[PDB]
């Protein structure tokens, strides 16, 4: 979370941020067995950390940092996972992306599979390829599968990559892990919860949108 | 920020609207608010897919929707003050449509094509047919699906209808033909990758780029006709800019070769060249913003070949027959008016009384973005003939660039029968040079 | 007792405080005027023997308002009951026809303005009625009629302020009845209607209206025109950095106290600080008056009563270089509107019919595409404007040329030639030479035939001859050596009659200063009126020095340069108003000071102060800018004023040579005397060189083929040559003084001056260059010159001095090989 500053000038976070996050996720955990408590808090730390971080972040990276939380829900698949960061019939761009993806053993057979799977050729023209991905690649878990699907969509249909990444975040942390953002920020609740006195409330707005109009309504809401 | 997708802004709009206001009767009001909200969402996403969604990136902020709500409230309150129901036909559809197209969401609209496309959408949405249970808000996707307008009469049903929208949204909800993402996300995904990958000599540099430029740009050779004067002026500008830029580049090369000459202007020019940015001193003809020096040199080579051919043909008057490249010239509007004057003189009509017809003066290089045909029946350009004559069609723009920033040449094409002309404005069609 | 109207349309009170008096008088007069104009409303055919009397009995604003009220009542009654609509159309058409026939004949003063006003008003009414008829409306309260500016009058209304009401789309205003004056009426185009619609919306919403777009499309004019259409007095403020947060607060306090309309020209240079503070203030007052609609407001930490009639208006020109962005919390407080292309064809049609041209429709339909074609065609120079301002100026020129031709002679006057004569008056001057072959040819293809030849004020020509001979300048008449320059001088004389505001533009060494000097002196001789000038350099002093500054702690505005010159002018203690008074700016362009003049180079010629003090330009005053080029000027700067392009060929080489010879012959170095005698002799020696090709022009043109350490300009090096030839004459004077009994004769002076002049050209031209370039100019001079030159086969010509005996001498005679003191081997000096 402190390494986020490399991407933006607004991505400055303190240790008090994390102290408050853990204090609330502990004292205000939604639950009384010890193992139950630990599993619930293991999920709830991820959830509350994501919510608090991304409510003060621009949308284009709301997925980004989120997926890095899924980087630390991994048994482990780092050797093939770190490829799509290393490297960055079919079209030239798709051809080179696929040949680069072929470096890993798991997709080493793609050179044959794409030649055999005509339904893959049809899927290349699918409107929502992420929702239905063929598996052209010895057990396999849901999370390892989803990592393979991210790598496949990167190789073939990067236009929908950001969509498929959401599913990867669902494969590890939950489909409802991200659903808390598609709604108006309940400023009353978040202000009463996270904002103690001496904490200045910063409302930063992309140009063309004013934030002040919200808070005045809140001032009308609370009769303050 | 404005949210992503239609559903998010719709839910935010319902959240912002106090329930005490929207709930008040007549019930019709509630539906109209939803309609307004839906429309706003389309606008709020079309901006994200410029220039196809909007040629000019206008802002449509909170105050626009607030004035929209005030306008709708005033119209409906004064229409049937005191009643408990308004018939679908009795809503002042035209009045609200006009106040929408001209002031609120058209006040910031300046280019008449955008003002045309706002009126198109307003005609599509704000009608009596909206109160029909079979009314379709838009086409869902290419696969024979349509967003059916909710038949409820309460926000307690409209809000739920908005929640149950599909996850796999595409621009087709907005009328765009689902292609902005093919670039936009195609960039963002790569950017996303780079972001996590970021989370976990001047003289030699100039010389490498400047060594082969002299082998790229060739060298140019230099009565009262309306055509022969303009092309003489244009090739004069071409030769001037060619000699200036080529001399500057050769002098930079000599600086890199080691023959001193490191003057102030040459120092600045080297500093700009090594970064690959276009020197602002050379911006003598409009180009896309942020264009690189390599793109500039390629365009300059093509323009030099064009003007060399123009000079060789004109020297041989014959400028009605010699081909041209609209947009490949430096001031194409001057060329268009030169053709106007040539037709006016050649057969002795007055200029004010002329108008243009086009079909497939011989001009090449254009390309129709957002439509295609082969019989002047546009459906949702190797050679073009233009003529001027005295005194189921679509009025299209023609822009010099590929960013739709400069309206230069208006055209009126003929569409095929089965296409709604309205769809040609929702699809954001135009012609690029 | 009455009101002393500026134009002459006086007003007399019904009961001969002041604001109530004028409001009551205007209201009762309006009631009488509408009670009279209903006759023409119902009349089948209008006789001018009553129509002109009714027009003369009342004022311009009053007669327009009465006509508007009667037409609105007639249309509404016709819709309530296509027969009656066609009847109303016939009535208004008959009124328009009789008015358009009346304007053909000359009229007394203060009447033709009213006739033009009513022509505009009636064509607007006819357009609305015809549009309503074509899209047939049966319902009285349909939107397509409700959305136009409707007028209603109820005599039952006891108090005399509220009888008239204006109604618009979901809006109801009350006409101010404040005295507005004549000014002029703007043609009602679609975009003006859009402005009225949104502005009315914002006013009913207690907000402000923000027109924006390219400069010079009627933003401030639309605002002020609508203010007149509501009877509200409009105040235009020249916004700029000088306006601190307290100044604008005082302005708002005054606006709220008086309830006027606050027109602002450019909210793009107040800086973010005084922009955000103003945002706070406007939000405060807006909310206060919103509470009033459903009061006191805290302006500058003071509770002040505020009237409901006040309003804020924010003109802007986003997109230009010298402009700043805005906060969003301010932008949400103003209803914005983009204007980019006012419909010019209808404007020209209505204006030409207002003047009464026979074929006004055809003239408009030709002149507007002429503007578009010329703008699309001609070269992309940095000061070419063909927007709405040029169209208005050429139309007013056409009107004045019509009046001049009528006074020269009447009903069969050709009018295409009038348009051609106006275009050549106002559009040809700005053109570059390369743009003359196109433009005239374009006029051939928009106005076939109707060939035109310019007149001439030969009295001015002879006066210019006299002064030009006085000032040792060369004179011509159109095609001689002095032809082009004097022709441009007459062009400037023509332009100053129209554009109260003007720019002489061209590269250095063109004769702009001389041009306006000779014109001022010649006009002074011709009309016998003191031509007084005030020259100001803009950048040589601070902008604050240029305009002045307000102390932050009291009311003491220390005047700047321009403001003090103005204050002296309009004070006119010395009868300055009875003199042709010009303020000439000479320097370069910077918006930071140029766009502070944007309210005094425009139709409403008037600038404002942070204190609120207002200064208008009297009619005699002209503002003139002498400028090299326009690399850093917005479109507003170019559009505000007329142009004169002084190309580099306005002064031929022989022109300056002859001026040098004349100055040499006439005036002495110390003021045939001795100095004068030697001057005339030397001028005689060099006369075959200071003319035509000769040697001096050849060398001067050769000098631009060689490399220089700085930019070679002709006039710099030629002034150098002139000064050092003056020193040659001084040298001869000293020689004669050295022999009081053996003065120099012709046989010596000829050799001396010839060799001196050759050396002078060779050095002064290549005065700043490397050794090889000086040697190259020496070789050129050897090739061209006729004077004998040193015979050394390898010594550069620059390595010889000219002896007072007139003989070349190597410089090695003047370089003694000395041995300095060992005490001072390398000491200073
Ligand atoms: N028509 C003319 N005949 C003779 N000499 C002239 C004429 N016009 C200008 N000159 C001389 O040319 C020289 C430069 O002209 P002038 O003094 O008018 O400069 P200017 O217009 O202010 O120049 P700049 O454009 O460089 O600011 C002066 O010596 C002036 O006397
Ligand atoms: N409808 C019209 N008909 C004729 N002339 C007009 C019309 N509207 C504006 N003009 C002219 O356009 C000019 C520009 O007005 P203005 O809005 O004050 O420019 P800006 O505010 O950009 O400085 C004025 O000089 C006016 O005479």
């Amino acid at each position: 979370m402190e390494s986020l500053k490399q991407i933006h000038f607004l991505y400055q976070y303190s240790l008090q941020f994390f102290l408050d996050i853990y204090h609330n996720v502990l004292y205000e955990n939604p639950n009384t067995d010890h193992t139950q408590r630990l599993s619930i808090i293991t999920k709830d730390l991820f959830q509350v950390a994501f919510n608090r971080v991304a409510r003060g972040m621009l949308h284009q990276d709301h997925i980004t940092f989120a997926m890095l939380l899924a980087r630390i829900k991994l048994p482990t698949y780092d050797a093939e996972f770190q490829h799509f960061l290393r490297g960055n019939g079919l079209t030239v761009e798709q051809a080179e992306a696929v040949v680069r993806l072929s470096c890993l053993p798991a997709f080493k057979d793609l050179i044959a599979k794409v030649q055999a799977d005509e339904q893959f050729g049809i899927w290349l023209d699918s409107s929502s390829p992420e929702q239905t991905v063929p598996y052209l690649w010895t057990p396999a878990t849901p999370i390892g599968q989803a990592i393979h699907r991210l790598l496949l969509i990167q190789a073939f249909r990067p236009d929908r990559l950001l969509a498929m990444a959401h599913m990867f975040v669902s494969t590890n942390l939950g489909e409802s892990f991200m659903s808390i953002m598609e709604q108006p920020l309940d400023l009353t609740h978040i202000v009463g919860t996270e904002v103690k006195p001496n904490t200045p409330v910063l409302m930063c707005s992309v140009p063309g949108y004013d934030a002040s109009g919200h808070v005045e309504d809140l001032a009308a809401e609370q009769n303050t | 920020e404005p949210p992503p997708g239609v559903k998010a802004n719709m839910l935010r709009t319902f959240s912002s609207i106090p329930v005490s206001r929207i709930c008040k009767s007549p019930n019709e009001r509630a539906r109209l608010y939803f309609l307004l909200a839906w429309f706003h969402a389309i606008i709020q996403e079309r901006l994200r897919y410029a220039p196809l969604g909007w040629s000019k990136k206008y802002e449509f902020g909170e105050s626009d929707l607030r004035s929209a709500c005030d306008t709708v409230d005033t119209w409906l309150d004064d229409t049937a003050k005191g009643r408990q129901n308004i018939s679908p036909d009795k809503i002042p559809w035209s009045a609200l449509k006009t106040l929408m197209a001209q002031s609120i969401y058209g006040g910031r609209v300046d280019n008449e094509f955008d003002q045309r496309l706002l009126n198109t959408f307003l005609e599509r949405l704000f009608t009596t047919r909206s109160f029909d249970s079979e009314f379709k808000l838009a086409c869902k996707v290419d696969g024979h699906k349509d967003i059916q307008m909710p038949d409820g009469i309460r926000r307690e049903e409209f809000v739920q209808w908005v929640e149950l929208l599909p996850d796999t949204q595409t621009p087709s909800w907005l009328g765009l033909p689902n292609n902005a993402e093919r670039v936009l996300l195609t960039t963002q995904g790569v950017d996303m990758i780079s972001k996590m990958l970021k989370m976990q000599t001047l003289h030699t540099t100039a010389s490498n780029w400047l060594h082969l430029i002299p082998q790229t740009l060739s060298h140019l050779k230099r009565i009262k006709d309306p055509l022969f004067r303009f092309f003489e002026r244009e090739v004069k500008m071409g030769a001037k800019l060619l000699q200036d830029v080529r001399q500057d580049l050769a002098d930079v090369v000599q600086v890199c070769e080691g023959k001193k000459k490191q003057t102030n202007y040459l120092r600045t020019l080297i500093n700009e060249l090594v970064k690959g940015i276009l020197p602002r001193s050379w911006s003598h003809y409009t180009v896309p913003a942020g264009m690189t020096v390599i793109q500039w040199v390629s365009d300059f080579s093509e323009r030099i070949k064009q003007l060399q051919n123009i000079s060789l043909a004109a020297a041989s008057k014959e400028l009605k027959n010699i081909h041209v490249c609209l947009g490949g010239l430096f001031v194409p509007e001057a060329y268009i008016t030169a053709t106007r004057q040539y037709v006016a003189q050649a057969n002795s009509w007055s200029l004010e009384e002329l108008c243009l017809e086009v079909n497939v003066f011989g001009v090449t290089g254009l390309k129709l973005q957002g439509a295609t045909c082969n019989n002047n029946k546009l459906s949702l350009l190797p050679l073009t003939q233009l003529r001027w004559v005295k005194q189921s069609v679509v009025t299209l723009p023609v822009y010099l660039n590929f960013t739709r920033a400069d309206l230069i040449f208006t055209v009126d094409f003929e569409i095929a029968t089965k296409e709604d002309p309205r769809s040609f404005y929702e699809r954001g069609v135009a012609v690029l040079c | 007792l009455g009101i002393s109207s500026r134009e002459g349309e006086e007003v007399m009170f019904k009961t001969p405080l002041v604001e109530k008096e004028m409001r009551v008088t205007l209201a009762k007069l309006l009631a009488e005027s509408v009670t009279e104009v209903e006759i023409f409303g119902k009349a089948t055919s209008i006789d001018p023997n009553t129509y002109i009397t009714w027009i003369d009995k009342y004022q311009a604003q009053l007669v327009v308002l009465s006509a508007q009220i009667a037409w609105s009542e007639n249309v509404e009654t016709a819709l309530s009951s296509a027969a009656p609509l066609h009847s109303v159309l016939s009535n208004v058409e008959v009124t328009l026809n009789v008015l358009a026939d009346s304007v053909l004949m000359e009229q007394p003063p203060l009447r033709r303005r009213k006739l033009e006003h009513l022509i505009t008003e009636l064509v607007h009414q006819r357009d609305v009625t015809r549009s309503l008829i074509k899209s047939k409306i049966d319902n009285a309260k349909s939107f397509e009629w409700l959305s136009q500016m409707r007028f209603y009058f109820d005599p039952k209304q006891t108090d005399v302020l509220q009888q008239l009401s204006i109604q618009m789309a979901n809006a109801k205003f009350n006409y101010g009845f404040e005295y507005l004056g004549v000014q002029d009426k703007l043609v009602q185009t679609p975009l003006t209607d859009r402005c009225y619609l949104t502005m009315t919306q914002a006013l009913e919403a207690r907000l402000g209206g923000s027109p924006f777009g390219p400069a010079g499309t009627g933003k401030t004019e639309s605002v002020k025109a609508l203010g007149h259409q509501l009877g509200r007095f409009v105040l235009v403020f020249n916004c700029d950095e000088t306006f601190d947060f307290q100044a604008m607060g005082r302005i708002f306090v005054g606006l709220c106290q008086v309830g006027a309309w606050g027109c602002f020209d450019e909210f793009n240079r107040l800086e973010e600080r005084m922009l955000s503070a103003v945002s706070q203030q406007v939000q405060c007052i807006q909310e206060a008056l919103r509470e009033h609609s459903n009061i006191t407001c805290e302006l500058l930490n003071k509770q002040v009563k505020v009237s409901p009639d006040m309003a804020i208006f924010i003109t802007m020109n986003p997109g230009y270089a010298g402009r700043s962005n805005l906060p969003d919390n301010l932008k949400k407080l103003f209803r914005s509107l983009a204007m980019t292309k006012p419909d010019r064809q209808l404007i020209a049609q209505v204006m030409l019919y207002s003047q009464g041209f026979r074929t006004a429709e055809v003239l408009a339909n030709k002149i507007v595409p002429f503007f578009k074609l010329c703008d699309e065609q001609l070269s992309s120079q940095s000061h070419y404007d063909f927007g709405l301002r040029a169209l208005k100026s050429v139309l007013v020129s056409a009107g004045n040329v019509k009046r001049e031709r009528i006074q020269k002679i009447a009903e069969n006057l050709p009018e295409q030639e009038i348009l051609i004569q106006s275009v050549c008056e106002t559009m040809v001057p700005k053109l570059v030479a390369e743009d003359i072959p196109l433009l005239f040819s374009l006029l051939s293809d928009v106005f076939p035939g109707v060939q035109y030849h310019r007149g001439e004020m030969t009295a001015l020509r002879e006066e210019l001859k006299k002064v030009c001979q006085e000032m040792y300048l060369t004179y011509g008449d159109g095609e001689e050596v002095g032809g082009m320059w004097v022709e441009k001088v007459l062009q400037l004389y023509q332009i100053t009659q129209i554009n109260h505001g003007l720019m002489m533009v061209g590269p250095s060494g063109s004769g702009k200063s001389m041009a306006w000097r000779v014109l001022l002196k010649a006009l002074e001789r011709l009309e016998g009126v003191e031509g007084v000038a005030h020259i100001i350099d803009p950048k040589a002093i601070s902008k604050d020095h240029l305009y002045g500054t307000l102390d932050p702690n009291t009311r003491e505005w220390t005047d700047g340069l321009f403001t003090h010159v103005l204050r002296k002018i309009i004070d006119s203690v010395r009868g300055e108003l009875q003199k042709r008074q010009w303020i000439v700016f000479d320097g370069d362009v910077d918006p930071e000071w140029v766009e502070n003049l944007n309210s005094v180079l425009d139709d409403n010629k008037l600038l404002t102060l942070p204190n609120g003090e207002r200064l208008s330009l009297p009619p005699n005053v002209r503002i003139m800018f002498e400028v090299q080029d326009l690399k850093y000027a917005t479109l507003a700067t170019v559009s505000r004023c007329g142009m004169v392009w002084f190309s580099e060929d306005v002064l031929s080489t022989d022109m300056i040579f002859n001026n040098f010879l004349a100055r040499l012959r006439s005036i002495p170095l110390d003021e045939a005397s001795p100095m004068l005698q030697i001057q005339r002799d030397a001028a005689t020696i060099m006369q075959p060189y200071f003319t035509s090709n000769g040697l001096v022009t050849k060398a001067l043109e050769h000098a631009f083929q060689l490399e220089h350490i700085m930019d070679l300009t002709r006039l710099r090096c030629l002034g150098s040559l002139f000064s050092m030839l003056h020193q040659a004459c001084r040298n001869v004077a000293q020689y004669n003084a050295n022999h009081p009994d053996f003065p120099m004769q012709i046989e010596q002076l000829e050799r001396y001056i010839q060799r001196y002049l050759v050396y002078a050209i060779l050095w002064s031209l290549s005065g700043d260059s490397r050794l090889k370039m000086r040697a190259e100019l020496g070789e050129y001079i050897r090739r061209i010159t006729t004077v004998p030159l040193p015979t050394a086969p390898n010594i550069p010509i620059i390595d010889y001095e000219v002896s007072i005996s007139g003989e070349w001498s190597p410089w090695q005679a003047k370089v003694p090989q000395i041995e300095v003191e060992t005490h001072k081997v390398a000491a200073p000096d």
